């Protein structure tokens, strides 16, 4: 019945010391959501993109992880074309969570594990994969306000 | 030399990975359809389950356990009955700056290994009356509330009472009423202990918790690898070598294609094992963080590994062994698996002797698959 | 009781356990005879991923049960 006392006070310090770099800020009508938006890195392929994101936080938060999804198109090796991320310690917070997001993009070689078809590519032809982030880029992730 | 050992066993695991153990592909084929048997769709073209298993199977990719490529490191620069007399010795915990680890180092031809651990600490606790209480079935690693007594659920299931008088527990568990927090976190930084009872209950039994866990062993190991040190004409170049895997990023293969373990050779002995060092005293984790990305990430992510979600924030210590190689035999070791890979697995470069290793264990897992659930 | 944990390089380990022991005490106990740390294993039953936080008991695994141990992870 309302929020619980953890996602009022954890809004607060989030919109007070918001993370830098990072856009975050509740859903107006369903604080249970977050509308995130993430710079694409200097120096990476995806400069110049501004990746939306869509952060939920279940019912069984902190117990359990925040949900997450890109919902701006991005080629990476952690993302799928549903916008899915891949990568919980219920002492860990939203702000942990978008701090490993954004590393994500400084980052995105793929680690071993990985085993989808975007890794895979970016671990056999990573100069024609990053050409191919910097497209999606310039399509998807600009010209996108 | 010491240094050729460095140079060939770098260059094997380059070019073969995997194949370096010197295990036959119908081996890991066979054994890989034994684990993945459970994988194949039962419904459907069995012949398309079963090929799409062996598709997305990777038996002839490198393990990318720290565990294991240490294990096989010992084993080629020691020999199987050297790596056996190590294994017998015990680990020393590296001392606050490294003193003792350095005083260990002679001018030979050594290999270290190193086993470090983190102390995995309880973070959850939850509300139980005595009655419902069943330490078999119970979420492990936790602290359990009950009326009369706090205890400890450690990762093996066993209760650990945490000392407290019945009457200390009896207003703890009577003073969180909320539902949301009869199952919690301790140590949230988001409770105000002035605003409720129940947040400064939460926070007095998190103090009292803290307090006990210093006294209790909660370390379990979490990486592993190896040093090789070899002999030096002068002191003054003696340099040092880490090999890894890590089991969440990469592979031994990796780290040697990266040069990562030519790039932690330029920091020289002291300022390498000053760096190991700090990572176990430091109670600091954007210290602790740092210092591991910087030694353990794969090249490039040194400052992305131990950030955010990741962030190390508890305490390490790290644990050593050192023995002397001798080269001749780490270089006949080498050389027989060499002789194994070129007896076996033919070609005119590593590249087509890895795609034939590959070809073949691909075809005995088939061959298995295929003879236990289809008729021929 | 015993089980039997075994790996890709067709290593065999016989573990004496209790069907109470959680999953994580069977990956202490491999790393004591392989010298593998318990954060860098995965353990399958039958076609199933063996959590840490759950006991043997969990996925009725009783006497002379054959484990594997797979020393690659790949997931995503």
């Amino acid at each position: 019945a309302g929020l619980p006392r953890r996602i009022i006070k954890e809004t607060q310090r989030l919109l007070a010391e918001p993370v830098p770099g990072i856009k975050a800020e509740p859903d107006e009508s369903n604080a249970r959501y977050f509308h995130v938006v993430i710079a694409g890195p200097q120096d990476s392929p995806f400069e110049g993109g501004t990746f939306k994101l869509e952060l939920f936080l279940p019912e069984e938060y902190p117990m359990a992880a925040p949900k997450v999804r890109f919902m701006t198109k991005i080629y990476h090796p952690n993302v799928d074309k549903l916008g899915r991320i891949c990568l919980w310690s219920p002492a860990l917070q939203i702000r942990t969570v978008l701090l490993s997001i954004q590393a994500l993009l400084s980052a995105p070689n793929p680690d071993d594990p990985l085993a989808n078809d975007v890794a895979e590519q970016w671990k056999t032809n990573e100069a024609q994969a990053i050409e191919t982030a910097r497209a999606w880029t310039r399509l998807y992730a600009m010209n996108n306000i | 030399t010491g240094l050729h050992v460095h140079e060939k066993i770098k260059h094997m695991v380059k070019n073969y990975g995997t194949m370096i153990t010197g295990i036959p592909a119908e081996i890991l084929g066979q054994n890989e359809a034994e684990i993945s048997v459970g994988y194949v769709k039962k419904m459907g073209n069995m012949k398309e389950n079963i090929a799409e298993v062996v598709r997305k199977s990777e038996m002839t990719q490198p393990t990318n356990s720290a565990g294991k490529a240490s294990n096989e490191v010992c084993d080629l620069l020691l020999g199987t009955e050297g790596a056996s007399e190590f294994e017998k010795s015990s680990y020393q915990v590296l001392s606050g700056d490294g003193s003792n680890l350095k005083g260990s180092l002679p001018n030979k031809n050594l290999l270290v290994r190193v086993e470090m651990d983190r102390f995995n600490a309880p973070q959850k606790y939850q509300k139980i009356k005595r009655e419902e209480f069943n330490p078999e079935t119970a979420e492990k690693n936790k602290i359990y509330l009950l009326e009369d007594q706090l205890v400890y659920l450690d990762i093996f299931g066993k209760v650990i009472d945490l000392g407290q008088t019945s009457d200390t527990c009896h207003r703890l568990f009577n003073a969180i009423t909320t539902p949301f927090y009869q199952n919690y976190i301790l140590y949230d930084e988001y409770i105000d202990p002035e605003e409720s009872a129940e947040e400064a209950a939460m926070f007095e039994m998190g103090e009292i918790v803290k307090a006990k866990m210093k006294n209790i062993d909660c370390w379990t190991a979490t990486h592993s690898f190896t040093i090789f040190v070899p002999e030096s004409d002068s002191e003054d170049t003696r340099t040092l070598y880490p090999y890894q895997a890590y089991w969440t990023s990469h592979t031994l293969q990796q780290w040697f294609s990266g040069d990562k373990d030519e790039k932690l050779s330029r920091l020289g002995i002291d300022g390498y094992i000053e760096k190991l060092a700090l990572l176990g005293t430091t109670t600091d984790s954007k210290i602790r963080s740092s210092i591991y990305g910087e030694l353990f990430s794969p090249p490039g992510k040194e400052h992305v590994f131990c950030t955010g979600m990741n962030e190390k924030f508890s305490p390490l210590r790290v644990k050593f062994k050192v023995t002397e190689v001798n080269p001749e035999i780490a270089l006949q070791n080498l050389e027989e698996v060499q002789e194994f890979i070129d007896t076996n697995y033919p070609g005119e470069n590593a590249k087509d002797q890895c795609e034939l290793y590959k070809i073949k264990a691909q075809e005995a897992m088939t061959k298995q698959l295929e003879m236990r659930l289809l008729i021929e | 009781m015993q089980i039997f944990v075994k790996t890709l390089t067709g290593k065999t380990i016989t573990l004496e356990v209790e069907p109470s022991d959680t999953i994580e005490n069977v990956k202490a106990k491999i790393q004591d005879k392989e010298g593998i740390p318990p954060d860098q294993q995965r353990l399958i039953f039958a076609g199933k991923q063996l959590e840490d936080g759950r006991t043997l008991s969990d996925y009725n695994i009783q006497k002379e049960s054959t484990l594997h141990l797979v020393l690659r992870l790949r997931g995503c």
